[PDB]
């Protein structure tokens, strides 16, 4: 109902139906309930179809009896060559005693056999927070200060050339710059998080809710994210909804964004969390 | 030809075309390596252009080979026409695999494999385009900007002025949430706020009106008369820095036109660098209300209706199952043949449709076979039809299955009817039971007749003496309590009014 | 559900009610329409068979791409309460068969800049409160009027006049009579 | 799209013909916000019928909301109808003789597995880095590889198949691979028919016949190429009768650049007379791009 | 299908979805009423429970006999 | 409320017209403005009156009498008879009397 | 259209009465873009009836989509129910000589 | 609401996917005028991969009239499929002494 | 339509220019006819309300 576009869940089956094949269309007219969120219904599994059936009453023995269930599959000898060697499907055993004798009815079948990122998005605004300095709207990464040295300070501090402080990244990785900043839509800290680069999830959740995405040249990590949408070794794009900032249960309903990744994916996701163009 | 391979093939005539007729009609008729046109009439007398048989000729400069190349793939290219130009450059782009890169404004990839086509382009890494022929100033970047101007230029001519309130999704079943937070109404344009959960007894033992435990580090507030869960932005106007905050408390104190009280944390994510939101013990503030939306987007119902329709004309088309392979005796013909006292034998057919057998001991086997009207009955159909009479529909069922129509009189005309959910042998039924006739079938030929009290033609009599055995004769009385629907339809129960 | 394509109508409201169908018999394919309920009562009407009231409680935004025509056989009567902004790219022409009578408690600020027609066939008047005026006679009588009661009297019933009520005249700046 | 698109598994496309049919390898999913996505599909049925070029595959049959086009953005390759007998024989004489990869065949046969079938291989000893034939290097063995898809060797497949050469090798030589190189093979051919085949049925059979004959399998690197093999070879077809050949503007045989040069025929026109006297032309291109 | 007698809406437009009634449950008596989807969208609106956004793509005529 | 038409509007009312406006009434019309009115037209307002015009204005009856504001400053005041006072467009200040006595009353200090 | 169209084989057209009805012979292909297309066409029965003017025959009775009308361009002939004795012998004769 | 609200005992709740299943211990009384209320969940089965953080589990298969969200505001924790030896030796031993 | 030119929009038949000529004026003389346009299309003629 919301495209209109007549689609299709299965190959047509016009067989037995007659010679013109163009004109009808051999079906029924309630539709199918439908199940899953994006894939169609599958096809009809033919092992519930009884191509044989099979009445089979016999004299029950304690093999027969603790055997015969309709779990077993049934391999009936010294008979007709179409019945000796196939598989037999047990419909239903049924147990009778009318005297000292015990009989078996057993009813038998066969089943048959066998791009870059996201297009446009609202604008937000990016607010640099530092745990002693206050919290700053910025424009880019030129414009912020250094988060400080993180639970054994794995921060080190180096000089850019346009930055107006310096440069915090992880130690030994230069190139992995980190940093912690709030994101905002019309001014609300419980905004969705768009991805900062396109790659693959490999690790979501954890203590503080860590999304990291293996871009195929390096890790994006980012911390403080509640929420997540997103399961690991699902593949993202740049700009896709990787869970929101603060969850709406009030789960200490307020804190900030962490994000380590090197420097031009953090220079262009300023950029386009800023301008809305992904 | 879409925009983006109209902008593109005017990127490549830019450079391709004689000098000063880039985007003119004219264009069409270049020649490589010299000003002067070649013939109008030879661009459709047919074939190829013969006046000039070395040179590359056209907008895009092509020789026969390139024609011939095309004609391998497109072969109603007859001529050499603009139509058939553009046909042919569309097809060298498909064929330089530029195609998938330019569906997808790879533009860099696109101009590089084109560049293996036509000698103008440049070449990734190397500017010469693996020819040198490409002119000062060509460079891929001109290109590209060359190809968004003409992209632009195409686009604004079909661009609309409606805007569209949802997002297109894949599936029904599938769910999308909202992307933006839009501003509804403004509460107050200034009014004065303070903040609790400060230096004061609110702490995180205490419950709000929510029932939640204060939080005074978080971004919420108490108002005195909105819903809880209400999303208000609260504007400072000292700074212009505005928070959204959740409204889950009521408040305590209710002094004067206070309409809402922030908390610490909420009051504190107002500051700014040189104001200080706590600094000031009561804020003049902007309230408004926001609500997560879907952003409005420019309307797509055009676009929509041209997937319809290309949706629609996709479908119709042959993609059903394919002939089951089942290697059987099963299926085959029963003959026969009987005869009471030798004088005669009297010859019947029917088709085996199932079998029975008994194994131990009693060695039996059980053959069933049924009349021909069984093959219209085996599958449920749909299908419509219109302006047929009663015999002219009955010839196409039989005609569907190899049968023979056996029927003196035509019946009437069927103007409007549909078989929804049914076998031809049921829709037979209908039909002719509609119109009072009744079919039967005698091997492979099916006959329809009228239902009159005079319609068997011959006559035989039998006495009761020497020959039966039994004889029953029932007789009831008629009611509708018994019985089908269809049997109180031939009685008198019939919807006699009906609207027109 | 809606009577036409590109109509959007207002909702239905929290607590409202609703008639729905259900597509193919499923519980998830669902359209509604809403009926006339008691939280949904009947506007009133004089002809409720004929007459036609509604009522939005949000606002109206109506668009025609092409020609919009309005035939209305009795009174058609305006009541807005903000302001009323009207914007015709092309010529404005309006024939009213009865009288104008324009009531403005504001400014009248009328601005053109090629020309301004003003035509009678009888007296033209324009006067304030102050007893002044301007009496552009139907008989052709011209009359300017102060408030003090100095006038200057052109037309036919009188000849070429100018009472100046007993007080002086100047002629400031004069080179030649 | 604000949800993400999933085209299914086994999403069946075709060409203008209807007669080729492919099927996707498994489930596509076009994350939300993208418009593109690629995936991998297969030929309904084995042989070189189905070895088509870009963007010859875009007609598909059952319609996906919002899905605006398919196309294969790769010429599809290592279409086998089967093998002969002496294929077999050969591949039962490689498993007897590839102890110890020692000599120029050795090293090729395994090169040629664990890099996929449909692939070629050519080894030249004491070849520095230089590639110079005449400065050798004793100790020294080069590999130079096509992939399976036709082209020089991806730097991956060369790290690949360094990696499964590397405890094969004798302990102190070294081991030096690098991508094959190709030379482009352009046909004209001037033929008369003989009128038992169409003019068409006879571009076909002839381009098949082609296609078979520089088969990077029935080549050897680095050998030149006989013209009177190529005229053989389309004289083979049958039903027409050869009157001129010529291959790279002349009519001479072709020898490679170098020991590791390839031929692949890329350009083949058309010019034949029937007894009757009417000359169809035509022109195939069997290459997307020069330097492919 | 109408709301009222005297109006004659806009039809819907080639490729548009409606919902179709069948009167008796007969195939061949069909009512219809179209319905929102995406080539049939959802106007721009600032309340969109409230607020009433109509577009006519022709010509409009409203004529009223009374007041 | 919100109303843009692509084309013309034509308004067509047999009875009478009620506008009832409490704000302002702002009028910008890119075209001409013809109003032809059978009956009286009174206008009245209660703080000011401006007529503006870059060009002529032109204020007449059927009686020949008019007062035109001229575009290029030029004032003129006939009546029906065709005795005019001019003030000045380019050229003298001049009563026009056509041949007939001028008469002043109550004349005290000219 | 946008993709090649198909009037499937056997398709059965008629008169304005309905009772002459005739049978495509084979499968028309209109190609995408064209939307004219020309077929044979066989009657349902043998017999002079069957040989009608032209423009006589322009009913079908399956209602298919896109399709709009058919007409006959060409008179229907040699609908005949059984050669004469006379040319029979004609023309075994003819084939003795 | 108006008036008080359950949210049933044995109330399904999982995660994203819904391979991980929890089940509410009790009835939960949100009162009159509360909207948001807490209560325990326990694990479908024993094992130790039902410790799961916080903030992962927000959905539940029942639709309730009024309900909105659930999410859990600890890591679910002592998940576990049968104790050691060892440590039942500690317990037995220490029972004694 | 084969030739493009510039502002062709319609391109008449042999007959179909045959048929605008009248007495004293021959269509077929002058090759370029300046030409107005319209759509037209099968209706029901509207009538009086009933």
């Amino acid at each position: 109902a919301d495209s209109g576009s007549l689609i299709k869940v299965d190959k047509d089956n016009k067989r037995e139906a007659g010679s013109a094949a163009r004109t009808f269309t051999t079906g029924v007219d309630v539709p199918q309930p439908q199940i899953q969120k994006q894939y169609s219904n599958p096809r009809p599994e033919g092992a519930s179809v009884k191509e044989f059936q099979l009445q089979l009453e016999l004299h029950t023995s304690q093999s027969d009896l603790e055997n015969l269930t309709p779990d077993t599959a049934l391999y009936i000898e010294n008979t007709l060559p179409f019945i000796v060697g196939k598989s037999w499907f047990i419909e239903s055993v049924r147990h009778s005693f009318s005297e000292g004798i015990f009989t078996s009815q057993v009813s038998a079948y066969i089943p048959v056999a066998p791009s870059q990122g996201v297009g446009k998005l609202p604008v937000y605004e990016i607010l640099s927070y530092r745990s002693g300095r206050t919290v700053k709207k910025i424009t880019s990464l030129q414009q912020s200060y250094e988060h400080w040295r993180g639970t054994g300070g794995y921060t080190a501090y180096k000089q850019l050339s346009g930055f107006s402080s310096p440069v915090s990244y992880m130690k030994g990785r230069p190139n992995q710059l980190v940093y912690d900043f709030i994101l905002q839509q019309n001014g609300n800290q419980s905004c969705p998080v768009p991805s900062p680069a396109s790659g693959r999830v490999v690790a979501t959740g954890g203590s503080n809710g860590m999304v990291k995405i293996d871009t195929g040249g390096g890790e994006v990590r980012l911390l403080h994210m509640s929420n997540i949408r997103v399961k690991p070794g699902q593949n993202v794009i740049r700009g896709t909804i990787l869970g929101t900032q603060a969850s709406v249960g009030g789960t200490s309903t307020g804190t900030h964004l962490h994000i380590e990744a090197n420097q031009f994916i953090l220079e262009s996701y300023v950029q386009s969390l800023v301008t809305g163009n992904w | 030809f879409t925009p983006k391979i109209r902008a593109f093939l005017d990127t490549i005539a830019s450079k391709e075309t004689a000098p000063g007729t880039a985007l003119n009609i004219e264009g069409y008729r270049s020649v490589s390596g010299s000003s002067t046109l070649f013939d109008e009439s030879e661009m459709v007398a047919g074939g190829f252009p013969r006046s000039q048989g070395s040179k590359n000729i056209g907008r895009y400069q092509f020789t026969v080979i390139d024609y011939n190349h095309a004609r391998s793939k497109y072969p109603n290219i007859n001529n050499y026409s603009p139509q058939n130009q553009d046909l042919l450059a569309y097809f060298k782009l498909q064929h330089r695999n530029v195609l998938p890169y330019l569906l997808r404004d790879d533009l860099d990839n696109a101009i590089d494999k084109a560049s293996y086509e036509w000698a103008s382009f440049p070449g990734i890494g190397k500017p010469q385009g693996q020819f040198n022929q490409v002119q000062s100033g060509t460079t891929i970047a001109s290109l590209k900007s060359y190809y968004e101007t003409r992209l632009a230029y195409y686009r604004s001519l079909e661009a609309g002025s409606d805007f569209q309130a949802s997002a297109p999704k894949d599936t029904t079943n599938n769910q999308y949430a909202g992307k933006e937070y839009k501003t509804i109404r403004t509460l107050s344009n200034s009014t004065t706020a303070s903040f609790y959960g400060y230096n004061d007894g609110f702490d995180s033992s205490d419950l709000t009106a929510n029932g939640e435990r204060f939080n005074p580090e978080g971004i919420t507030a108490a108002h005195e008369s909105l819903p809880f869960g209400t999303l208000v932005k609260v504007t400072w106007a000292v700074n212009n820095k505005s928070v959204v905050v959740r409204i889950n408390d009521r408040g305590a104190f209710v002094r004067l036109g206070r309409q809402i009280d922030l908390s610490y944390g909420a009051a504190k994510a107002l500051s700014s660098p040189g104001n200080d939101a706590i600094a000031a013990g009561l804020l003049t503030v902007k309230l408004e209300v926001v609500e997560l939306r879907t952003p409005i987007g420019e309307n797509l119902k055009e676009s929509a209706k041209n997937q319809i329709a290309e949706n629609l004309e996709k479908i119709k088309k042959n993609q059903k199952e394919l002939a089951t392979p089942e290697i059987s005796a099963k299926g085959t013909q029963i003959t026969l043949e009987v005869s009471i006292d030798r004088s005669a034998i009297a010859v019947f057919s029917f088709l085996h449709t199932g079998t029975k057998h008994n194994a131990i001991i009693s060695d039996t086997t059980t053959f069933t076979g049924q009349s021909v009207n069984w093959v219209l009955n085996r599958r449920v159909k749909n299908t419509r039809y219109t302006g047929v009479t009663l015999k002219g529909l009955a010839a196409t069922i039989t005609r569907q299955y190899g049968l023979d129509l056996d029927m003196s009189e035509e019946g009437e005309m069927i103007e409007n009817i549909s078989q929804v959910s049914q076998t031809d042998w049921q829709f037979l039924e209908k039909m002719t039971a509609i119109q009072g006739f009744g079919m039967r079938t005698v091997g492979k030929v099916l006959q329809i007749y009228k239902i009159t009290v005079n319609a068997k033609k011959l006559n035989y009599t039998i006495s009761v003496v020497d020959n039966v055995k039994s004889l029953i004769v029932t007789d009831q009385a008629q009611t509708d309590a018994t019985g089908s629907s269809q049997k109180i339809e031939h009685y008198g129960g019939r919807m006699t009014t009906v609207v027109d | 559900i809606r009577v036409s394509q590109n109509q959007d109508n207002p909702l239905p409201q929290i607590n409202q009610m609703v008639i729905v169908w259900f597509v193919d018999g499923d519980s998830e394919k669902g359209y509604y329409l809403p009926i006339i309920n008691d939280a949904n009562p009947s506007r009133e009407k004089d002809d409720p068979v004929n007459d036609s009231a509604v009522r939005i409680e949000g606002n109206n935004t109506i668009r025609i791409d092409k020609n919009d025509s309005e035939t209305v056989g009795g009174n058609q009567t305006v009541a807005i309460a903000g302001e009323q902004n009207i914007n015709v790219d092309g010529n404005l022409i309006e024939n009213i068969g009865g009288d104008i009578d324009q009531n403005v408690t504001g400014k009248i600020e009328v601005r053109s800049e090629s020309t301004i027609l003003i035509d009678a066939d009888g007296t033209i008047i324009i006067k304030n409160d102050s007893g002044a005026f301007i009496s552009l006679g139907g008989n052709g009588e011209v009359l300017i009027q102060d408030s003090q009661g100095r006038k200057i009297r052109l037309g036919g019933a009188f000849n070429s006049t100018w009472d100046l009520n007993g007080l002086p005249m100047a002629f400031i700046n004069a080179t030649s009579v | 799209l604000s949800t993400d698109f999933i085209v299914p598994i086994n999403f069946q496309v075709s060409d203008l013909s209807g007669t080729l049919r492919f099927y996707t390898i498994g489930n596509l999913v076009i994350p939300a916000g993208a418009t593109f996505g690629t995936i991998e599909a297969i030929a309904e049925d084995i042989g070189e019928k189905y070895n088509v070029s870009a963007n010859f595959i875009d007609q598909y049959s059952t319609p996906l909301t919002y899905l605006q086009y398919v196309t294969n953005i790769r010429p599809a390759t290592n279409g086998r109808s089967g093998e002969t007998i002496d294929n077999l024989i050969e591949r039962c004489a490689q498993i007897i003789r590839i102890r110890n990869p020692v000599s120029a065949l050795d090293f090729e046969q395994l090169a040629e597995l664990t890099m996929g079938e449909g692939s070629r291989c050519k080894a030249i000893g004491l070849l520095g880095i230089n590639k110079i034939v005449t400065d050798p290097q004793p100790g020294v063995v080069h590999l130079f590889l096509l992939d399976v898809n036709g082209n020089p060797a991806d730097p991956v497949t060369i790290s690949t198949v360094g990696a499964t050469l590397q405890p094969r090798i004798m302990l102190g030589t070294r081991l030096l691979i690098s991508p094959m190189e190709v030379l482009n093979i352009e046909l004209e051919l001037i033929a008369l028919s003989d009128s038992s085949k169409t003019f068409q049925q006879l571009a076909d059979d002839i381009l098949e016949a082609l296609k078979v004959f520089f088969n990077p399998a029935n080549l050897t690197p680095g050998e030149p190429v006989l013209i009177e093999e190529v005229k053989f070879a389309i004289r083979s077809v049958g039903g027409l009768s050869i009157s001129y050949l010529q291959m790279n503007d002349n009519a001479i045989n072709i020898p490679m650049p170098n020991q590791w040069t390839i031929p692949r025929f890329s350009y083949i026109g058309f010019e034949l007379t029937d007894s009757e006297g009417t000359v169809y032309r035509d022109n195939v291109v069997t290459v997307t791009n020069p330097e492919e």
